RNA sequence: AGGUGAAAUUCUUAGAUUUGUUAAAGACGAACUACUGCGAAAGCAUUUGCCAAAGAUGUUUUCAUUAAUCAAGAACGAAAGUUAGGGGCUCGAAGACGAUCAGAUACCGUCGUAGUCUUAACCAUAAACUAUGCCGACUAGAGAUAGGAAAACGUCAUGACUUCUCCUGCACCUUAUGAGAAACCAAAGUCUUUGGGUUCUGGGGGGAGUAUGGUCGCAAGGCUGAAACUUAAAGGAAUU
């Protein structure tokens, strides 16, 4: 996890608000294709 | 760390304050934390002013003074050189310059 | 240099009610002589109720924030 | 006539990109002479400076002599509104008009303000430049 | 070339004012269907009201007025409204007073009605080492309750030609300070702005009394 | 005319932009506005009325331990977003062209649908911040400030102001043989001279707020939440 540092950015990173929608769009991907296979 | 004991904002005791728009930037920026020079002057400079006391009517003439709020961004102000920037002593002092 | 046991008269005066070494009201009684009247009645400083005479009903004194204003020239002693 | 100096209100817009000069019976109803910056000099650069508006104010006191009027009543003006801080042509404009000989009074500034309105262009974060 | 089809007319204020002269306009020359005195009629003046008294003073302040009548090459003048120059109540605005503000919609004996606004603002005492002074809210309240009172009583007992009188000497914002220091002192009180909302009839006659 | 660093798209003699007086529409309440107020937090600035509610102060009223903190469980919870009706001015994710540039799906410019506003449901997260849990005791002064209360042969006319004391607020300045890694701190003090009461959370950096299972949701997603493998440093505050 992360917490409360989520986004400390100490150092040259992604940046967390994109960072986060990244994962979001491979997650929802996940689900239509593990219903398509029901 | 914390640059400011402030913030910068100076509120107490709220948890939401009123809002502005910067008069050159643009931006939302809250009323606390704008930055604001209440512009008093007259129309026509100083030097330019005797031509309308020389051709006027009326014996004598007040010219009235235009007043304007003027609200800054930080960014607004720190580019046009209304605030610059200052030494961490000298940060502290709250006190006008130019009274 | 301090004297916790014997303060003196005058700061304790100052001080608030309850934070004195003993603690006692600064409220008090009075023996009030309403105008028309000879009656006498005993009302307390800080009145809560709007305090009537002893027969046919004059006005002694309304309530306010802390101490009761008493009505026009009537004069009033502590117990 | 008999009794010399009639006036007319004048009507000194001075945005930035443009300063309007216009002149008007006191009713304000019928207009005598307008002028825009842009009429005499043709960059879009320079519609807004200073020469343009003195410019601009010649041709206006010369065509204010010939149909009657010898003095002005004046009514500066940025443009206000959302955008309230009036031009570089306001200066010398308003200078121009009296090194004519147009007898001036009563100046006011007229440039509208809400009493909090509307929402302001260029977003959240600003015309960031 | 256009303008050899218009000719002048001369506007006449109220005797009230104290100067006939000021009103200088032109409406074009008259042509069969659209005549220059039907666009003549109903144009609006704003005047400022040291012209009419003609004595440098009372430089702020602004007073409307549109011609009802026009009569060979005369127009005749009854008044729309009052207004303030933005000089004037902007030099007014300091920081740590407090502003106070009213209005009433009022009618005179006289058929129409007015919507008339008041401000006043808190004045700090002599010897007051105070740095700001405000007054609170409630005693606000009362103050401004009191400004529409006397501002509605002034206006309803007199007919708009004897009101107008009334704001010349600027006696109704004398008037409501010596009432309010009970509450709190004040200073400026001005009148500020007034909105005719009806105007009742033209009535010819009624007009003809005023123009003396 | 518009607009810009400079121009163009766009609008214009079938009369724009500017001048003036209206009318309609729906937003938003400038200046006064503050190291001010109120609110559990989110939040709350036009006038007047109605409806309950709250704190502080005052009290030689009353009950008499009725309290503090809280696994479960429950109410509210900005903005965005959703669902069904209204409303749709301005602004304006998408989209559209016009510029800039090597390119520019961006910054800049001109239009512009969802949205923004409101009634009725949902959602339940924000750098939701004082990044400091909630009650209690004691530590140190000075001057301001908001609310209430008492005093003065006080000054001007029930109130405004002056001087002085009391509690209750938001803070601020100065200083410590008090603390800290330092920045700084009337609390981060009274803690190796270590125990006033209590709730929740953390154990090198990734992998990961991911996988799977559960449960709430109309969805978006929320709450709970691993491992294999990987790595010698990540991280904090000051100095040159």
């Amino acid at each position: 996890a992360h917490g409360a540092s989520r986004y400390k950015k100490a150092r040259a990173k992604m940046r967390w608000k994109w960072k986060k929608k990244r994962t979001r769009r491979l997650q929802r991907k996940r689900r239509k294709m593990r219903q398509r296979s029901r | 760390p914390t640059k400011r004991r402030n913030g910068g904002r100076a509120k107490h005791g709220r948890g939401h304050s009123a809002v502005v728009r910067c008069s050159n930037c643009g931006r939302s920026c809250p009323k606390d934390k704008a930055i604001k020079r209440f512009n008093v002057r007259n129309i026509v400079d100083a030097s330019s002013q005797r031509d309308l006391r020389e051709a006027s009517v009326y014996n004598t003439y007040t010219l009235p003074k235009l007043y304007i709020k003027q609200c800054y961004c930080v960014s607004c102000a720190i580019h046009s050189r209304v605030v610059r920037v200052r030494s961490v002593e000298q940060r502290k002092v709250r006190e006008n310059p130019q009274r | 240099e301090i004297d916790l046991l014997h303060p003196d008269p005058k700061v304790e005066a100052s001080k608030h009610k309850l934070k004195r070494l003993i603690p006692n009201p600064n409220s008090f009684f009075m023996d009030v002589k309403c105008p028309g009247c000879l009656q006498i009645t005993t009302v307390f400083s800080h009145a809560q109720t709007v305090v009537l005479c002893g027969s046919c009903n004059i006005m002694l004194c309304q309530p306010t924030g802390g101490k009761c204003k008493l009505t026009e020239g009537c004069s009033f002693r502590k117990k | 006539r008999d009794g010399e100096i009639v006036f007319g209100v004048a009507h000194i817009y001075a945005s930035f990109n443009d300063t309007f000069i216009h002149v008007t019976d006191l009713s304000g109803r019928e207009t005598l002479v307008r002028v825009t910056g842009g009429m005499k000099v043709k960059a879009d650069r320079d519609e807004s400076s200073p020469y343009a508006a003195m410019m601009a104010a010649a041709d206006v006191a010369a065509r204010c002599k010939e149909l009657g009027i010898s003095a002005v009543h004046v009514k500066v003006r940025a443009a206000g509104g959302t955008r309230k801080t009036p031009g570089p042509g306001a200066q010398s404009a308003l200078r121009a008009l009296a090194r004519s000989g147009l007898r001036i009074g009563r100046i006011e500034d007229v440039t509208p303000i809400p009493t909090d309105s509307t929402r302001r262009k260029s977003g959240r974060r600003g015309r960031r430049l | 070339d256009p303008f050899l089809k218009k000719e002048w007319y001369d506007l006449k204020a109220p005797t009230l004012f104290n100067v006939r002269n000021f009103g200088k306009t032109l409406v074009t020359k008259s042509q069969g269907t659209k005549l220059a005195v039907d666009g003549l009629r109903g144009r609006v003046y704003e005047v400022n009201l040291a012209d009419l008294n003609n004595d440098e003073d009372q430089g702020f302040r602004k007073i409307k007025l549109c011609c009802e009548d026009i009569q060979g090459r005369n127009c005749l003048t009854d008044f729309h409204g009052m207004d303030m120059t933005r000089d004037k109540i902007c030099s007014l605005v300091r920081k740590c007073h407090s502003l106070i503000e009213a209005f009433v919609d009022v009618t005179t004996l006289d058929g129409y009605t007015l919507r008339m606004f008041c401000i006043a603002f808190t004045k700090r005492r002599p010897e007051q080492v105070k740095s700001t002074c405000y007054a609170q809210t409630s005693q606000i309240r009362a103050i401004r309750k009191k400004m529409m009172t006397i501002m509605s009583a002034e206006a309803s007992k007199c007919q708009l030609r004897d009101l107008v009188k009334k704001f010349i000497p600027e006696s109704i914002g004398k008037d409501i300070e010596n009432a309010c220091k009970g509450i709190f002192p004040l200073q400026n009180v001005f009148i500020r702005k007034v909105k005719m909302l009806k105007k009742p009839k033209f009535d010819l006659t009624k007009l003809m009394e005023l123009h003396g």
